[PDB]
């Protein structure tokens, strides 16, 4: 017989055994973030390897396949993730040297030490303290002194080793048959199959600053109204010309600005829309949230979650020695395992992420039905930008006054519709631009266009045109800044985020006129219209089987990605800005710097 | 027994009670194929066939008649002429175990489709390339029988199945397995009708002082009429006589 009856047998083998390791594996995981106990953690270890074990070899009995021949896309398809050469095709010195280095960064960055002079006997971590100090503080010397600090303790002798991370991340990168590593991160955005819809993975590059142009004007015009209510709180301290520091955002980081949305809020006589008060005097616990949130999934058109997740799954308060870190997370177990995991409690935010997980699992109910190698979206970008769908969804008053959160003569106006939508572009479209240069600096780097010398200077030379952040202490060559970053020591591909708030918002807008909605956009609810449930699932269903190209093609006409729907959603944001600041001219200079 | 070792049971020579059967909540799938349920305590046949074994949730569509599968080609064939009925009911509570119930094996690999009531027990190494596989697994070898992994909590997906199909065949030997009788009481001195043992006619139904030997069960007594007959159950000798008449 042929080579491809021999691939499929071997798939057919390889796929049912596959099954109950993953299963126990998960099941594992699940335990150990519900029960935190020693004995879990060295089961980990007893399946890790055990899975390497299995995985690797049937990895091994994965090369002398011709992957080259199979007409069969799914399973051509399938056994391509098989067909992976990985770190292994790194010599043995090589791959331990990696897996140290990887091991002392992430130890590094995530043990951080910022001690005050003045009591050098305690310093502060990333745990809750000096981050919520900084995350919301009404300051200029306290801000800049934790930055510098945390740059100074974890990017000051991280040059060396992100400078060898990267080196050989991108040797294993040729020898991966890949000329930078940028192309392998951008795999994931990529298809050579179907015609009409292959995707090259140097196109995602030019897509992402060629869907960032339209909202530069929306941008320019937000950081203006930030600077202008900058001086009115900070008293000269950023120049008209010139633009806020990095350590005035919020963070260190500048990803995003929701921290500083007490200062430059729209209007705060009217106040936000949270009927938690409401939810404790309507008596709603974890479970009463929880079945709500459920049918209000049905309502939309996905169908009702199987039995027994309501028992499994833990829902609130582990209390005592039995603990559970409950970090919200979707857990797909396999062998038709779907549960949750949040110490969901009665808060709209709670509320919100709890929507949230519940999406995630009913994306994991609608690519279930594909094999093992297959169980996964499109892009891993869909799944969060599902997820966040119908919790930006359940957020509009209509949601809300249906069940009755909301007071049922509830009344809205233009002053607190601008007031949430300001709210909301804060921590939206005031990420875009940051994300975008983060993942522009990353290939470069990775591309190795840029010195070895040439590194930080350029990064905060461009933060200046791109973010609009002044330095007010110098980092030339001394500092690794970007460094002290989640995704910067655990080689974490930051392009799903830029995608993720695209493809949200695409489906939102696509749904909007697809559910027989009038109004703004912000407004728009999609309870109670199975249509736009059913077409949202028919796209669900499709997962890793279909190209992320053809899969942009059932909830949206267009297969490319755009950026109309992010300003269609906030328009009356930009009408708003038109006219408000009107006297504060637009734009920033990178030039004008706090220390001259 | 497993799927591809399904047990065969003979049944013949008995009485059947398929209204019990069918009024049992215990059965998840209850699907017939000769007659209605209810019409099945009616007609009989000569004998029937039970062929009961555990499969996976998902495989209990794949027994039905004009079914392919992996249970349905590999395991068990049922032909498209099938006459009886299918019940099938979860048993993830008793079959399904919290270590792995891996007794339970099913047939993934072999050369030909089973034959209608057929089984297939081979534990011989399938080849799917060129290169035969002399004895030890190698590349093209894989194990035609995959053991179940099955555990409480599975999904109702992968849940253990138990089911039994039965077949009726009813061959030119006689009937030896019918359905229930349901007779009723008996009155007297009443013009009423009546089927004694299939015996059918009218009149009315007295008293009578005959002495039958101990194995005739009806009398006439002359131009072929019968005039006693002696009831099934009591075992007594009653009289017949014709119902009044005139002008
Ligand atoms: C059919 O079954 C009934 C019930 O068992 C039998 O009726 C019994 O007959 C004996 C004989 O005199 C009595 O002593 C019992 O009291 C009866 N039981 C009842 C009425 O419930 C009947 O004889 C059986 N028919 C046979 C054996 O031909």
């Amino acid at each position: 017989s042929t080579i491809e009856e021999q691939a499929k047998t071997f798939l057919d083998k390889f796929n049912h055994e596959a099954e109950d390791l993953f299963y126990q594996s998960s099941l594992a995981s699940w335990n150990y973030n519900t029960n935190i106990t020693e004995e879990n953690v060295q089961n980990m270890n007893n399946a890790g390897d055990k899975w390497s074990a299995f995985l690797k070899e049937q990895s091994t009995l994965a090369q002398m396949y011709p992957l080259q021949e199979i007409q069969n896309l799914t399973v051509k398809l399938q056994l391509q993730a098989l067909q992976q050469n990985g770190s292994s095709v790194l010599s043995e010195d090589k791959s331990k040297r990696l897996n140290t280095i990887l091991n002392t960064m992430s130890t590094i960055y995530s043990t951080g030490k910022v001690c005050n002079p003045d009591n050098p006997q305690e310093c502060l971590l990333l745990e809750p303290g000096l981050n919520e100090i900084m995350a919301n503080s009404l300051d200029y010397n306290e801000r800049l002194w934790a930055w510098e600090s945390w740059r100074s303790e974890v990017g000051k002798q991280l040059r060396p080793l992100y400078e060898e991370y990267v080196v050989l991340k991108n040797e294993m990168a040729r020898a991966n048959h890949y000329e930078d590593y940028g192309d392998y991160w951008r795999g994931d955005y990529e298809v050579n199959g179907v015609d009409g819809y292959d995707y090259s993975r140097g196109q995602l590059i030019e897509d992402v600053e060629h869907t960032f142009e339209e909202i530069k004007p929306l941008y320019e015009h937000l950081h203006a109204y930030v600077r202008a209510k900058l001086m009115n709180a900070y008293p000269s301290y950023i120049s008209p010309i010139g633009c806020l520091p990095a350590h005035l955002l919020g963070d260190m980081w500048g990803r995003f600005w929701t921290n500083l949305y007490s200062l430059t809020v729209p209007f705060g006589q009217k106040p936000n829309i949270d009927v938690t008060d409401a939810m404790v005097d309507q008596a709603w616990d974890a479970q009463r949230i929880f079945k709500e949130a459920e049918k209000f999934f049905v309502s939309v058109g996905l169908p009702n979650m199987t039995q027994g997740f309501w028992e499994n799954s833990m829902l609130t308060d582990p209390g005592n020695v039995q603990k559970a870190v409950c970090h919200p997370t979707a857990w797909d177990l396999g062998k038709g395992d779907f549960r949750i995991l949040m110490c969901t409690k009665v808060t709209m935010d709670d509320f919100l992420t709890a929507h949230h997980e519940m999406g995630h699992i009913q994306y994991d109910m609608a690519y279930a039905a594909q094999p093992f190698l297959l169980r996964n979206g499109a892009n891993e970008g869909f799944h969060e930008a599902v997820g966040e769908i119908m919790s930006l969804s359940a957020a509009t008053p209509k949601h809300l006054k249906s069940i009755g959160l909301l007071s049922p003569d509830f009344q809205e106006d233009n002053e607190t519709e601008i007031n949430f939508l300001l709210k909301q572009a804060l921590t939206i479209v005031g990420t875009l631009p940051f994300t975008y240069m983060l993942e522009k600096w990353r290939w470069m780097v990775f591309k190795g266009e840029i010195p070895k010398d040439q590194w930080m200077k350029k990064w905060w030379e461009m933060k200046r045109e791109i973010v609009g952040v002044v330095e007010p202490v110098p980092h030339d060559e001394t500092y690794c800044d970007p460094a002290s970053l989640f995704h910067v020591s655990n080689d974490y591909s930051f392009i799903r985020y830029y995608t993720r708030t695209l493809y949200q918002f695409q489906f939102q807008e696509a749904l909007c006129q697809a559910a027989k909605h009038e109004g703004p956009l912000h407004k728009c609810d999609i309870s109670n219209s199975t249509e736009a449930g059913q077409k949202l699932f028919n796209m669900l269903r499709l997962g890793k089987s279909e190209p992320w190209t053809l899969a942009l093609e059932n909830v949206v006409g267009a297969k490319n990605m755009n950026v109309r729907p992010l300003l269609n959603y906030f328009e009356p944001l930009f009408t708003w800005l038109k006219d408000q600041n009107k006297n504060s001219f637009v734009g920033w200079s990178t030039d004008w710097s706090p220390y001259a | 027994a497993s799927v591809y070792a399904w047990n065969r049971k003979r049944i013949s020579n008995c009485v059947a009670d398929y209204s019990v059967l069918y009024n049992s909540a215990s059965f998840s799938t209850f699907k017939c194929y000769g007659v209605s349920p209810t019409k099945l305590n009616d007609l009989c046949f000569t004998n029937v066939y039970a062929d009961s074994f555990v499969i996976r949730g998902d495989e209990v569509r794949q027994i039905a008649p004009g079914q392919t599968g992996k249970i349905a080609d590999y395991n068990y064939k049922l032909p498209d002429d099938f006459t009886g009925c299918v019940i099938a009911w979860n048993s993830n509570n008793l079959d399904s175990k919290v270590g792995g119930n891996y007794n339970y094996r099913y047939r993934l690999f072999r050369k030909s489709n089973l034959k209608p009531f057929e089984r297939d027990i081979s534990t011989e190494i399938y080849q799917a390339g060129s290169k035969p596989c002399n004895g030890v697994e190698g590349f093209n070898c894989y194990f035609p029988l995959q053991s179940y992994g099955f555990q409480p909590t599975n999904g109702v997906g992968y849940q253990p199945y138990r089911v039994v199909v039965l077949s009726f065949e009813l061959l030119h030997a006689p009937a030896t397995v019918c359905g229930p009788k349901k007779s009723t009481n008996l009155v007297k001195n009443k013009c009423v009708n009546f089927n004694f043992n299939g015996l059918t006619g009218t009149g009315v139904l007295t008293e009578s002082n005959k002495k039958f030997l101990p194995f005739q069960q009806f009398g006439r007594d002359i131009a072929d009429t019968t005039d006693a007959v002696r009831d099934p159950q009591t075992l007594e000798i009653l009289d017949i006589t014709p119902c009044s008449f005139g002008g």
